[PDB]
RNA sequence: AGACCUGAGUGUGGCAGGACUACCCGCCGAACUUAAGCAUAUUACUCAGCGGAGGAAAAGAAAACAACCGUGAUUCUCUCAGUGAGCGGCGAGCGAAGAGGGAACGAACUCGUUGCCGAAUCGGGUCUUACAAGGCCUUGAGUUGUGGCACAAAUAUCAU
RNA sequence: CCAAAGAAGGUGUUAGCCCAUUGAGCCAUAAACCUGAGCGCCUCAUGAAUAAGCGAGUAGCACUGUUUGGGAAUGCAGUGUCAAGUUGGCAGGUAUUUGUCUGCCAAAGUUAAAUACAGAGUAGGAAGACCGAUAGCGAACAAGUAGCGUGAGCGA
């Protein structure tokens, strides 16, 4: 008999299941520890072709967007060209010394803006550039003995200059303050949350009201 | 302007965490709301060129004979669109007027 | 500049002098062969701006292609099947008549390459399409670093799967985010992201 | 493993556990749901009722991230307060601070007896939550 | 997928006084109206064949893996254990057994050929190398050739010094830092012969906390 | 006379056709089967059919998400999610997207248009050790427009 | 007796020391590849110290057809009809008409990697709790061979 179950909805009624007569639809992976040994093959090889680059260029911090997560940091595509202006950087010539532009992402806040000015002064801070030409050297440009003493990041997230995404401290112990033991909470947000709720239809009540005015 | 900061509640006119907002920036496209004078001058010249398009020459009539409303209904059958049927028809009144002298 | 007036001359379809030109248009072409070589397009400023150049290497051919429905190829009109299979006269090609005139002019010219096409004339019958052609083996167009792509391989027979612009407007890549979530990269890459079924090592 | 299944015994009894009358045949309800209404359909209305039907407003394009709200009450509020600051909690006194939604929660609920008074950072409180912590000595701070 | 099937082979019916089994079409050959397609059949298809798909792979708690390690160590430290497991410990000092961290600078198989005599290490080594023998059955067509015993396992603090042990048969070497159950308890049998460098044991209580740290 | 527009013949220098086709791109496209019958549905935007490439292909630099303290080309992975989304003789069944953790990533560029210039352009001869990204010549092509400069990662450029 | 070599093949029975293997290292090289964008010469290029526009039988809309989870219509196709650009246009997953907000700027093009190889190839490699000559590919062998069919094909 059937009993007491689930209702069941497997799907899996089309023809996935390799065989005679079908190719099949699969998916396996096996090769998944030969592939994350060749991914880190890869980056090992990379690092030493760039050196002493860092393997990562620089990202800026960015906020997730949802309200769900709006309360979590993480790192951007690129830093913005705004950004870059307030730390001294052309963003044409800033793309050349490892670090990311992005020219969609605005900058709605100072909050945002400043976190990632200071990732941008930091890493302009720790870097030893290069001349073109050793024998003559040009402004702003590292000497022989920064230059034979150059180690390389290899970080994963290339953040060992600027370190990890910054997070809001939290809130040391404190007292109730007076306000706080008398005040309702649930009213204030109550009634806030009613405001909007009910917005359309106090206005138009509002609105009407003035019609039997006149 | 600056914009009107956030109360820093989840729920209200003015909700959201509190940060230090920041007044939209310019942008290459806020161009495309700027009148484009020599845009016009260039079609301006093209239509006295061609003359009316059958539909024009339709709606021309409609609003000679003060039939507005069936005007409107007509270039919307056309056009598909009633923000598109209002500007066709206004361009025709405009021409209507302009050939009065 | 001269642009100006040309591109907004051409949005004048319906006016009197351009019906008029459009009309003798049509019949001169009516009486021509489907693939017709021309020296210069029918339209500069819209070809120009497809990519057209008057350089060396550069081709334009007017594209003859029948107008309506596509009718079911099935023998006396019967289906066999479910009916929801039944119909022969009322089912649409799924490939646009603009696609179908670049891929008959490359078919058929295998030496040279298609890099776009643009609408030229309708007739009650007839739709004339002109397709712009780019000779891979010229010396101006392998040296020339805007069109040099086409040169490469991978390029030969583009319009064959429907690489042109032409052949993106029918396959919905017109559009971005949630107007195109199933049919990107393609229809065929979509659907085997979400019918494959997948076996993790450790499950 | 195959050693342990009801094959290996069935080796020498012919139908298997299957019978000689009924026998083991391929479908002889059906495939999957067939017949929920028509020949099944005891076994869907004593174990499954609701089943069939329609119900309720529709809502296209739903989003959870924007109904993200998780919950927590008054007695459970010492899980997110550090042991060391939990005993030095008293009422009158300095009170440790709680994140909720940088806990994972959105709204305090407030069921049972607080244990550790506390000031506590939420988006949304039942109005019985804010009464209850007043009066044990804590607040509520509204945060977004 | 296509084993046992690559033919057209159609059943023939009732009519015909054979089996209604697909039988191979064609003739003028000793395959033409011979049976296919079935289980039953010369050259047809296995029953249920054989997936890509199966489950090769098993999860196993993260905490459970550590809990066997544990009790795997614990019962190295049992000499009756030891002994029960197959290991001839009956000549060796002490249980576990520590030795100084000097073997990780020799150089030569004869140095640490002497050092594994000294600890009196050597018994449980000359009991694998006796134990040496073509393995009975398939495996030995396969890349399974000889079989051995296990043998004492030296763990070390790190990476070096092995160069001189490499080569000694039935003695396998270990990392402190990664510690093996497969090893630690081969065939599933706890008490394996472990000789401890001191570095490495002294890293144990880091490694493995303790019942209050 | 001649021109230039359209269209031919021939010489010279080249290219296409076929094979392969596992994966990939474009079209075309069933039924068995499931629904315990069957027609919508399902199998399946699958098989078969016709075309076209490459070492991958396709996609790709927002007429994108979101509704946040905001994210930021494309692709892929876990997850979202067999889903209190949705579609469906609302039956059988079908069924994604944003966010989040990641892989990758020096990732961005070109034309048309608009302004300012305007043959500075391209082929073909010939010379330099050179079918030079060079010089000189060339009516041959091109003013029915080839190139140059500047267009938000920007704020002169052009001679010295 | 050797072992920084115990490595699994061969040799007339089961081989570390009978043979071959197993390592530092040595020698030779079209071009290409990598190396203060390796380093000279000639040649040729090249950097630094004021208003206007922005892609038209296109986007839309109607009918039909198809496809989609996309539901008063997710994409697309045929025909008809066909714009705007004087805060314009598109998107914001229940149709309409208004007015506010947010994001973006279609109808031209190129582009590496991370991904596929579900009956492919070239040059090499590593393997297996797999099969073990009625098994495993049809084929361990002069196998897509012998043989059969007018043929498509079938096929030991
Ligand atoms: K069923
Ligand atoms: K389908
Ligand atoms: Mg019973
Ligand atoms: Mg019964
Ligand atoms: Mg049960
Ligand atoms: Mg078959
Ligand atoms: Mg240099
Ligand atoms: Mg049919
Ligand atoms: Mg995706
Ligand atoms: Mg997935
Ligand atoms: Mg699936
Ligand atoms: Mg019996
Ligand atoms: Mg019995
Ligand atoms: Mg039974
Ligand atoms: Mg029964
Ligand atoms: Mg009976
Ligand atoms: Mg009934
Ligand atoms: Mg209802
Ligand atoms: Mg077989
Ligand atoms: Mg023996
Ligand atoms: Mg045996
Ligand atoms: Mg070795
Ligand atoms: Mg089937
Ligand atoms: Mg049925
Ligand atoms: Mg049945
Ligand atoms: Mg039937
Ligand atoms: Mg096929
Ligand atoms: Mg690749
Ligand atoms: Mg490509
Ligand atoms: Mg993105
Ligand atoms: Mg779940
Ligand atoms: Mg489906
Ligand atoms: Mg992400
Ligand atoms: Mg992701
Ligand atoms: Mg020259
Ligand atoms: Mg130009
Ligand atoms: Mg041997
Ligand atoms: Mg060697
Ligand atoms: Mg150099
Ligand atoms: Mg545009
Ligand atoms: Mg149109
Ligand atoms: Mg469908
Ligand atoms: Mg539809
Ligand atoms: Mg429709
Ligand atoms: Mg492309
Ligand atoms: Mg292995
Ligand atoms: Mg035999
Ligand atoms: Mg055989
Ligand atoms: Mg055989
Ligand atoms: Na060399």
């Amino acid at each position: 008999p059937k009993g007491n179950n689930a209702i069941p909805h497997v799907h899996q009624k089309k023809h996935w299941n390799p065989c005679s007569s079908q190719k099949g639809n699969v998916k396996v992976f096996l090769n998944q520890p030969a592939q994350k040994h060749r991914r880190r093959r890869l980056r090992l090889l990379k690092a030493k072709k760039v050196f002493p680059r860092p393997l990562k260029a620089l990202r800026p911090q960015v906020n997730c967007p949802t309200v769900r997560h709006n309360m979590k940091r993480r790192l951007g595509r690129g830093f913005s060209p705004a950004e870059l202006k307030a730390a001294g950087l052309n963003p044409q010539y800033a793309a050349t010394i490892g670090i990311r532009v992005d020219s969609r992402r605005k900058n709605k806040s100072e909050e945002g803006m400043n976190v990632n000015v200071q990732r941008l002064k930091t890493y302009m801070s720790k870097l030893v550039l290069f001349p073109m030409n050793h024998k003559k050297v040009q402004k702003g440009e590292a000497s022989e003995e920064e230059v034979k003493a150059a180690t390389q990041d290899r970080s994963r997230f290339g953040d060992a200059a600027v370190g990890a995404v910054v997070y809001p401290s939290a809130e040391a112990p404190r007292a109730v303050s007076a306000e706080e033991k008398s005040m309702c909470v649930y009213a204030f947000l109550k009634k806030n949350h009613s405001a909007v709720r009910f917005f359309g239809t106090r206005s138009s009540r509002a609105a009407r009201k003035e019609a039997a005015k006149e | 302007s600056a914009p009107t900061p956030r109360t820093g509640i989840i729920a209200g006119f003015n909700k959201g965490h509190v940060t230090t907002r920041r007044p939209r920036q310019p942008s290459p496209n806020d161009r495309f709301a700027v009148p484009h004078k020599h845009l016009r001058a260039v079609k301006a010249i093209i239509a006295d060129l061609v003359g009316l398009s059958p539909l024009e020459k339709r709606v021309q009539e409609f609003l000679r004979v003060g039939k507005e409303k069936r005007a409107l209904k007509y270039c919307k059958k056309r056009l598909g669109d009633f923000t598109a049927a209002k500007k066709k028809r206004s361009k025709m009144e405009e021409a209507l007027r302009h050939a009065t002298k | 500049g001269a642009f100006m007036y040309l591109n907004e001359l051409w949005k004048k379809k319906s006016s009197d002098v351009m019906r008029f030109i459009q009309r003798i248009r049509s019949w001169e072409f009516r009486h021509q062969h489907t693939v017709v070589r021309l020296r210069r397009p029918t339209r500069p400023e819209k070809a120009r701006m497809l990519g057209y150049k008057t350089k060396q290497g550069f081709c334009v051919f007017r594209v003859r292609v029948r107008r309506g429905g596509r009718k079911r190829p099935v023998h006396k009109g019967i289906t066999y099947g479910k009916p929801k299979t039944s119909g022969v006269l009322g089912m649409k090609l799924n490939k646009n008549n603009q696609a179908v005139a670049e891929q008959r002019l490359g078919k058929r010219f295998g030496n040279l390459r298609v890099l776009n096409s643009y609408w030229v004339n309708m007739d009650s019958t007839f739709k004339w399409y002109e397709v712009i052609a780019v000779d891979p083996m010229c010396k101006t167009i392998r040296r020339d670093p805007r069109i040099n792509w086409i040169v490469n391989s991978v390029h030969k027979h583009r319009e064959q799967r429907g690489l042109t612009s032409a052949g993106r407007k029918h396959r919905g890549l017109r559009h971005k985010g949630h107007k195109a979530s199933k049919l990107r990269p393609s229809y065929r890459a979509a659907w085997r992201r979400n019918n494959r079924i997948v076996f993790l090592r450790k499950r | 493993p195959t050693r342990f299944k009801k094959c290996r015994h069935q080796r020498g009894s012919t139908f298997c556990g299957y019978g000689r009358v009924g026998k083991h045949r391929k479908h002889e309800s059906g495939r999957g749901n067939a017949g929920g209404m028509h020949h099944h359909r005891i076994n869907f209305d004593k174990y499954h009722p609701g089943y069939f039907g329609k119900l309720g407003m529709d809502h296209y394009h739903r989003k959870k991230n924007p109904m993200w709200k998780p919950t927590i009450n008054l007695n459970n509020l010492s899980r997110l307060i550090a042991a060391e600051e939990a005993a030095k909690a008293a009422k009158g006194g300095t009170l440790p601070v709680v994140d909720l939604q940088s806990s994972g929660y959105a709204k305090l609920l407030g069921n049972g007896h607080i244990q550790v008074p506390c000031i506590v950072k939420a988006r949304y409180v039942s109005k019985l939550a804010d009464k209850k912590i007043r009066k044990a000595g804590g607040a509520v701070v509204l945060q977004a | 997928r296509l084993s046992g099937m690559n033919h057209s082979a159609h059943s023939w019916g009732t009519g015909r006084a054979v089996a209604r089994i697909p039988r191979i079409s064609g003739g003028g050959t000793s395959t033409s109206g011979a049976g296919a397609f079935g289980n039953m059949c010369r050259g047809g298809r296995m029953f249920a064949p054989t997936k890509i798909f199966r489950r090769w792979h098993r999860k196993i708690n993260l905490h459970q893996k550590r809990f066997a390690v544990v009790s795997a160590l614990a019962a190295s430290s049992v000499p009756s254990l030891v002994m029960s497991r197959g290991h001839q410990i009956g000549n060796v000092p002490e249980v576990p057994l520590v030795v100084e961290d000097s073997i990780q600078g020799y150089e030569k198989t004869k140095e640490a050929m002497a050092f594994l005599k000294a600890i009196a290490a050597i018994d449980d080594v000359n009991r694998v190398n006796d134990s040496r023998e073509i393995r009975a059955g398939r495996g030995k067509m396969r890349n399974r050739r000889y079989v051995a015993r296990r043998g004492p396992m030296l763990v070390m603090p790190n990476n070096k010094g092995t160069r001189a042990f490499r080569n000694i048969f039935g003695l396998d070497l270990a990392n402190v830092s990664a510690l093996n159950l497969l090893h630690l308890a081969p065939g599933g049998h706890v008490g394996r012969f472990v000789i401890w460098t001191q570095s490495a044991f002294e890293q144990l209580d880091k490694i493995f906390g303790t019942f209050t740290e």
